[PDB]
């Protein structure tokens, strides 16, 4: 019964492959080769945000793009007021082993998550004054690698058991389990009308889910190493893997494959973080060897470098205006970008 | 500047007072990182806040000095990518089951468990983050394996193992075989350890160990060491 | 003269190769680096160091016209007292750095659960009005006679007090402390053959005491000797290089101390790298 | 097993989905980028007058 | 949230007072306090600020010398010790919370009130009082001597109503924003030295002083209040 199975599933794949090359027509370097370069992008520190005393493992814009949250080892969640440099807000955490953290599309609240397999919820418009714990999400096998709000009351997060999950946060019961990936899933992204999402785990793929069906709808795979990074394009039709492989890849959702890929013989080291400019002509990179780089998406030719971190670069983020970048590093330090 | 300005500011400001403060208190920890192979008797030198976590953290003092301590063993993914989140801590402390060199209890290539106990180890003391942690080592299960070796011999996982069947020289032979997994040793130190559960020199080795490794620590951060 | 010419060759190479280390050293350790104990001690030590090879120039100024160079009375008792107070400022720091090592060797648990950055502060402000109160001296007495100069009121006690407790009682402090951190390391249930810590502890000490050892020969003698005695005009001009000496040894102290950890090393060698290119 | 019915399933329902060909998607990914080029304000830099940041 | 003063009474001439008040429900120590005075005929008076830490304080130029604001955070107390009193201090005296961050409300939260019985920016109001009947929609002016608008981009400009035998509670801060708990019907206008504010679909329960503040600076200034009656 096995056998026969397994070759059915053999076929199913090769099929799954035939018809991906026959929808590659031409790729995305030979009709984007009339296209002016960008150039040389030439991006400055504006601002420099310092208070957390270990590194720093997320980071996360609001939806105005001047409040921001950030995410240390040192069990500290802080609110930062990229104009003033101001600090709004300092949270302790119950567990110091941090790793993800969100900011709610509405300002009301902030997520964080890590080695302690739970989601904290914590509200910031209290009576009281003070940012107190809304809801701890307990239910993942794993650490918690990403979460994200879909809404006041929705959150989706992807932990290290190899599942996704998407929470309702009123009763604190997880709604919907996304299975189907073998590894760990690092990385979560949300489509920006929040019907979909794409998530990248540590066997080499990224799958695309339906939040209300609750089923992957399509799975990706070009990566040679695990991915530890995903983002989708403004328009929603496409997403970028960073993988350890020290390589980035654009992934069409309705030609179903890989149009491009990000990569140079200097660069080694893996990715920790992409994100998209506000057109999605720039794709922006975090690396372990200090950096970011700035790649034209269209034409795959690195077009900048945003070099000011003493050490790995973990998270980045670009503002909804798209007026700035954030990068937090290994070192302690959130750098503001113009 | 206007006054709701100023008044933020100074907000700022107290929060940043506020977080030196706690960095303050949080670096007066002893932070130690346990680890150990399968069955290896880590749970009984942790009895010598969590559901499935796998980051049970144990806060206790010995002689004033705070000690917080980090057992990792509920998490089930690769150590790869969760191990960067320890680069900092004190010291490791790393059980092994002294007494269990016979019997197989877990994936091996033909027979041992004291394999895979070495395999570990060497991947630990050798690897990019823990590059200057120094490691105590705690041999469990001492009576155990004095039996044990009485009743079989130390050669079917050390075949290179010379001299009579004593508990004394199979001791020191396990003594030699997992101190010379150290690749490094003018970087960082082993402290060897034979668990002595009938006493409480256990918790004293421990202390003394801490204690040596942070006047290296003091002493080499300033070029003395 | 020899002495003129030596003393001139010596200020000028101090200046020149130590205002360049400690203007790195306090960069790198004031703006890039996190604020620890041991960092205090480097900026206060760095900032004692700029200050005195800042004011060499003045010093070789006043030896280039074989004195005579302040025509008022306020600049003859300033420039001086200054020197004075920042020399006198590194070596109590120098004397509070060696405290510092030896006292987290001998109490690790009370240096791990009460040693923070606070103390060092308190400590380092309590120095320096330690060093003004040793200057105020020099503030005090130092007059114009008439050829015109500025010297020399009770000496003996000045010269007394500057010998016991500007040399005396930090030689004996820091010999005393790194004695015992080699030893102490060396006698220990887990002690490891190691020769780093001597050679580094000889050489620091070694360097304070030929940097600062003929100065206060020399201090001494003046209080021996008829000024117009041969062996008092021979000691006039050694006397300066002497002070030369002295001085020499704020550009020694950035290599000694900040540049010895390998943290700062690896950080300002980061910093010049980035900068140069 | 029961793991190989759900890997035959998620194949299944994978390979049915209709699929644009690649030209059609970069052109729109182009035709997107070209759209929203005039206000990025990372490709050209704005005026510092209108830069909340410096 | 409960502010309850306490010290209120007769007090001679010349003689001194000491008002205590008592928080309790929420983060005492992160919040800015203010005392706020109301004589028996007129409308507000900022009278004096003390910053959460205990750093900055301000007093009004009328109380400068004289009296004196402190706070004990272990406590959750806020105290105004006041000297040689005049037979002008006779006033109802309000404690207020007021914390300050990027998108905070100051002066969200009033206290009851204990009454006690012995350059600058100007804010006026174009009326006293008006008459106003259910279901219709109102409008009330207020005009600044100087432009409240900062270079940092918002109107330093609240509003708020006390109505009849209760403390003043917020209604619009910065000019624009409606305050938590307040009904979608007031709506907040204008621009530097110029502000309306528009009540539609009025009630009951609406009828009351209104007064307009601003914030640019210390002092802080009230509006003489405009008075809506059925
Ligand atoms: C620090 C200092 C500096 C002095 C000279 C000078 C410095 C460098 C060189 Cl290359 C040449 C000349 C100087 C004078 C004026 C100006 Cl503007 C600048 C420099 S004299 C002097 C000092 O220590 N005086 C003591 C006692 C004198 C010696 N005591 C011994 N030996 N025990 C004191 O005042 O009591």
């Amino acid at each position: 019964e096995l056998d026969q199975l397994r070759q059915e599933a053999e076929q199913l794949k090769n099929q799954i492959r035939d018809a991906r090359k026959a929808c590659a027509d031409a790729t995305l370097s030979q009709i984007t080769n009339n296209i002016d370069p960008v150039g040389r992008i030439q991006m400055r520190t504006r601002r420099t945000l310092r208070g957390h005393l270990a590194k720093i493992y997320a980071m996360h814009w609001g939806t105005d793009s001047r409040l921001l949250v950030s995410a240390s080892q040192d069990g500290k969640l802080i609110i930062w007021d990229s104009y003033t440099t101001n600090k709004v807000h300092a949270i302790p955490l119950r567990s110091s082993w941090v790793m993800t953290c969100a900011y709610a599309p509405s300002g009301n609240y902030v997520a964080c998550g890590g080695l302690d397999n739970i989601c904290s919820i914590y509200n910031l418009k209290t009576r009281e004054g003070n940012v107190r714990v809304s809801r701890e999400l307990a239910g993942h096998t794993g650490y918690l690698s990403c979460c994200r709000f879909l809404d006041d009351n929705q959150i989706v997060t992807s932990s290290g058991d190899t599942t996704c999950a998407l929470w309702d946060i009123e009763t604190g019961q997880q709604t919907t389990t996304f299975t189907g990936h073998t590894g760990d899933v690092m990385s979560l992204s949300l489509a920006p009308d929040t019907r979909l999402f794409v998530s990248g785990a540590c066997d080499a793929s990224a799958k695309l889910w339906d939040v209300r069906e609750g089923m992957c709808r399509q799975t990706f795979t070009g990566h040679e190493s695990d991915i530890n990074a995903i983002c989708f394009f403004p328009n929603g039709n496409a997403f970028a893997t960073g993988s350890d492989d020290a390589t980035c890849r654009l992934f069409d959702l309705r030609a179903d494959q890989e149009l491009m890929t990000y990569s140079h013989d200097n660069i080694i080291c893996g990715i920790t973080s992409v994100s998209f400019s506000k057109s999605g002509r720039l794709l922006l990179a975090g690396y372990d060897d200090f950096n970011c780089n700035v790649w034209d998406a269209l034409k795959a030719d690195r077009a900048g470098v945003l070099a000011g971190h003493d050490n790995r670069v973990s998270c980045l983020g670009v503002t909804d205006d798209g007026m700035a970048v954030a990068t937090g590093s290994w070192d302690s330090f959130l750098k503001i970008w113009n | 500047l206007s006054a709701e300005d100023k008044a933020a500011v100074e907000r700022s400001k107290m929060i940043d007072r506020n977080l030196r403060e706690d960095g303050e208190k949080a670096a007066r920890e002893v932070k130690l990182l346990l680890l150990g192979a399968g069955e290896s008797g880590k749970s009984t030198i942790v009895k010598q806040r969590v559901k499935t976590t796998g980051i049970v953290e144990t806060h206790f003092t010995f002689k004033d000095l705070h000690f917080k301590m980090f057992d990792v063993g509920g998490q089930r993914s690769e150590r790869k990518k969760w191990i960067h989140c320890f680069e900092g801590v004190t010291a490791i402390i790393f059980c092994v089951a002294l007494s269990d060199y016979d019997l197989v209890l877990a994936e091996d290539e033909e027979m041992n468990r004291m394999h895979e106990s070495m395999k570990l180890f060497d991947s630990i003391c050798n690897n990019k983050w823990f590059t200057d942690t120094s490691i105590i080592l705690f041999l469990n299960k001492k009576d155990l394996f004095e039996e044990k070796i009485k009743k079989s011999p130390l050669t079917i996982c050390y075949p290179e193992y010379a001299g009579s069947n004593t508990y004394e020289e199979a001791a020191a032979y396990i003594q030699c075989q997992f101190e010379d997994l150290n690749k490094r040793k003018d970087t960082k130190e082993i402290y060897t350890h034979f668990t002595c559960a009938t006493d409480t020199k256990n918790v004293q080795f421990v202390f003394d160990a801490v204690t040596d490794v942070i006047i290296k620590n003091n002493l080499k951060d300033c070029g003395l060491f | 003269e020899p002495p003129v010419i030596l003393s001139m060759v010596i200020l000028s190479l101090t200046f020149l190769l130590g205002l360049p280390g400690n203007g790195l050293v306090l960069w790198v350790a004031g703006l890039k680096m996190q604020r620890t104990v041991n960092t205090i001690w480097f900026l206060h030590l760095t900032l004692a160091d700029l200050l005195c090879c800042l004011s060499l120039p003045f010093s070789l100024a006043h030896l280039a016209l074989q004195g005579q160079w302040p025509y008022g009375r306020f600049l003859c008792k300033l420039i001086p007292s200054i020197i004075v107070l920042n020399m006198f400022a590194s070596v109590f720091l120098l004397t509070a750095i060696s405290l510092d090592r030896c006292l987290v060797v001998f109490k690790p648990i009370w240096c791990q659960n009460h040693r923070n950055v606070g103390m060092a502060c308190s400590i380092c402000g309590c120095i320096w009005v330690v060093a003004f109160v040793m200057c105020i001296p020099v503030f005090v007495y130092r007059e114009i006679f008439t050829h015109n100069r500025c010297g020399y009121t009770p000496l003996v006690a000045i010269t007394i007090t500057r010998l016991v407790v500007g040399f005396l009682l930090p030689s004996v402090i820091m010999i005393a402390c790194y004695s015992f951190i080699v030893f102490r390391m060396q006698r220990g249930r887990f002690a490891k053959s190691q020769s780093k810590t001597f050679r580094v502890a000889v050489v620091v000490v070694a360097v304070f005491l030929v940097c600062w050892t003929p100065y206060h020969i020399f201090g001494v003698l003046s209080l021996l000797t008829d000024p117009e005695t041969p062996l008092g005009k021979t000691l006039m001009s050694w006397d300066h290089v002497c002070i030369a000496l002295a001085s020499a040894n704020s550009c020694f102290n950035p290599f000694l101390y900040a540049l010895l950890g390998k943290d700062f090393r690896k950080k300002a060698r980061q910093s010049i790298q980035g900068i140069l290119e | 097993i029961a793991q190989a019915r759900k890997l035959v399933e998620q194949l299944k329902m994978e390979a049915n989905i209709d699929r644009i060909k690649v030209s059609k998607a970069a052109a729109d990914l182009m035709a997107y980028c070209e759209a929203h080029a005039k206000e990025d304000p990372l490709l050209t830099p704005v005026p510092a007058s209108e830069n909340p940041f410096r | 949230v409960q502010l309850v003063e306490s010290g209120g009474g007769l007090v001679q001439p010349g003689g001194s007072r000491k008002l205590s008040c008592s928080a309790s429900g929420f983060a005492f120590s992160s919040f800015g306090m203010h005392w706020v005075r109301q004589a028996p005929e007129k409308g507000l008076e900022w009278v004096a600020y003390i910053s959460s830490g205990s750093g900055t304080i301000y007093y009004a130029d009328t109380v400068k010398g004289r009296f004196t604001i402190s706070r004990d955070d272990p406590k959750n107390t806020l105290f105004l010790q006041m000297t040689s009193l005049r037979s002008e201090d006779t006033a109802m005296y309000y404690c207020v919370r007021s914390i300050y961050y990027y998108g905070s409300s100051p002066f969200d939260f009033w206290g009851q009130g204990t009454t006690l019985t012995v350059s600058d920016i100007v804010m006026t109001q174009a009326t006293s009082s008006v008459p106003v009947t259910p279901g219709e929609s109102v409008s009330i002016s207020c005009r600044s001597s100087k432009s409240l608008l900062h270079s940092n981009g918002n109107t330093y400009l609240y509003w708020f109503l006390q109505r009849p035998g209760q403390s003043p509670q917020l209604l619009i801060y910065r000019m624009s924003n409606l305050a938590s708990g307040v009904p979608d019907r007031f709506s907040g206008s204008g621009s530097g030295t110029a502000f309306t504010l528009t009540i539609s679909r009025l009630e009951a329960e609406d009828v009351g002083v209104y007064y307009c503040m601003q914030h640019l600076e210390y002092p802080l200034t009230f509006g003489a209040g405009t008075k809506l009656e059925l």
